[PDB]
RNA sequence: GGAGACGACGGCGGGGGCCCCGGGCAGAGUUCUCUUUUCUUCUUAACGGUCUAUCACCCUGGAAACAGUUUGUCUGGAGAUA
């Protein structure tokens, strides 16, 4: 009867419109697999969003944060942004896209 | 001889040889409203083994006397807990069984330190917090109850110690010895 | 390095000749509070494991020891 | 697994067996005597 | 077309044998890659005042 | 008088390390598709206190309806099991 909470924050690059927030809550309801198979999301794992460009995942079931890094590195290289957003966690389970380091040339 | 500390049993604990005797005296204070509940207190429990617990004779049941706890060797000391509950006997030439505590509302004697350094003389419960004392000839063994563990060691100068009380604040002791010492701790 | 666990024997401690250094360590994460003395030969060092209990003791420490708190990140 | 090894883990579990009968007063001496050699066989 | 120019990249950064590589983290990326890799996704670089 | 001060081997037992396996935190890697995925960090010295023992030794007692007992051997009225 835990109740665990991730937050994926995308604040910048939603703003940026180089994220689609919509894409990507479409794309964690088609991937993220409770006993072994996709599709089977029940009352175990629910995924709303947050008007402040960010996701909030509430699991009941023993889900891993590292699970949820690895989706969003996923939906990054099909988004071909894998190279320039990177993935850091800033508070006990919230992660948050942010540019990599860029250099004026 | 030893009362139990609450005021709502008046129950009188004995030692006699090796076995202990809890009794019920007839007094003129013994309202069967008291007797009842001296009653229900000490036969709860009634639902090689340390501390063999068993009813004493017809006779001895007629006189007063309720319940008998025989024990390996002749004991010395009889200490009390606050609540009542708890209660031990220390049996010098015991050896391993010197120290026994008894819980009255279950019936069960248990030795909770085998291992003990030196011959028992006496034991007494701390009057605050959960911890016990046995004092050897020697030395006086401050023992952790919830842990079963020593956290202390009292080293009077006494040849053999006769006797010690611990104060009601809990924090100082006082020390007898058959060598004429008087020993504040 | 020996452990001292009475209180009013860290007082005579620090209360020696020989008294030189005292430090007071914070752990917040298993909550509790370290008083170390240095006299020479060991170092004493007394868990208390209550905060009310500190601050008296704090108090009662000769003001000859500049008692100081560890500061976290050791230069 | 070399039978050396299972030979060893058999007899413990049968010694330490008729200790446990021995011991809770399932058999006698004389019969715990003649099921230990039996064992040993 | 576009799924062989990406598998073309990725063996343009793979090795035959596995090799000690530096993070991205780690590494320090030009101004003009970004807004040129932007520019190819449709998104406006000078909105994100990309220039910090 | 003891320690210093002592041969080679064998099978067994205890204890610590290293290896292996699973979870979690954090970072890194693959990602056309698949992979709740792969890799890396997760350490604790001298010294001091306290607790922990096979053998060995002591007391009681007297053992054949022989017993205890090891993987193996053996041990006991020159005192075994308990």
């Amino acid at each position: 009867k835990v109740t665990k909470k991730f937050i994926i924050n995308a604040s910048q690059p939603a703003s940026d419109k180089i994220f689609d927030v919509s894409a990507f809550e479409k794309f964690l309801n088609e991937r993220i697999k409770v006993d072994g198979r996709v599709g089977n999301l029940g009352d175990v794992i629910k995924i709303s969003q947050i008007g402040d460009g960010k996701v909030e995942i509430i699991a009941h079931n023993d889900l891993s944060g590292r699970y949820l890094k690895y989706l969003t590195k996923k939906f990054l290289k099909k988004m071909q942004l894998r190279d320039w957003l990177r993935v850091v966690a800033t508070s006990k389970g919230v992660y948050e896209l942010k540019f990599y380091n860029i250099v004026n040339d | 001889v030893r009362w139990r500390p609450t005021k709502d049993t008046f129950i009188l604990a004995a030692a006699a040889g090796e076995d202990i005797f809890l009794m019920i005296p007839t007094h003129p204070s013994v309202t069967p409203a008291l007797d009842q509940a001296s009653r229900d207190i000490l036969n709860a429990g009634f639902g090689e083994p340390p501390g063999k617990w068993a009813r004493p004779g017809t006779r001895l049941e007629d006189e007063g006397v309720l319940l008998r706890i025989t024990v390996r060797s002749t004991i010395k000391a009889i200490s009390w807990h606050r609540r009542g509950d708890h209660f031990a006997t220390v049996s010098p030439s015991g050896q391993r069984s010197s120290v026994a505590i008894h819980t009255l509302s279950k019936h069960l004697t248990q030795i909770p330190f085998r291992k003990l350094n030196g011959l028992a003389q006496t034991a007494s419960f701390h009057p605050l917090r959960p911890l016990f004392f046995v004092a050897t000839q020697r030395s006086i063994r401050c023992y952790d109850l919830q842990k079963l563990e020593l956290v202390k060691i009292v080293q009077p100068g006494a040849k053999w110690i006769s006797s010690f009380d611990v104060h009601p604040g809990g924090d100082n002791l006082v020390v007898g010895s058959y060598d004429k010492r008087l020993l504040w701790h | 390095p020996q452990e001292v666990s009475d209180i009013k024997k860290f007082i005579e401690i620090c209360r020696r000749k020989d008294a030189s250094a005292a430090r007071i360590k914070k752990n917040p994460k298993t909550q509790q509070i370290k008083f170390k003395v240095r006299c020479q030969r060991f170092l004493y060092t007394l868990v208390l494991k209550d905060s009310d209990k500190a601050e008296k003791l704090k108090q009662s420490l000769p003001p000859n020891l500049q008692i100081k708190d560890v500061p976290k990140r050791n230069k | 697994m070399p039978q050396q090894v299972l030979w060893m883990r058999r007899q413990r579990v049968l010694r330490r067996l008729l200790v446990k009968y021995r011991a809770s007063g399932k058999i006698d001496k004389h019969l715990y005597h003649e099921l230990y050699h039996l064992a040993k066989g | 077309e576009q799924h062989a120019l990406i598998r073309n990249e990725a063996k343009m950064r793979k090795s035959l044998k596995n090799r000690a590589i530096i993070p991205r983290k780690a590494v320090k990326k030009p101004l003009s890659q970004l807004e040129d890799h932007l520019d190819q996704l449709g998104v406006d670089t000078e909105a994100i005042g990309l220039r910090a």
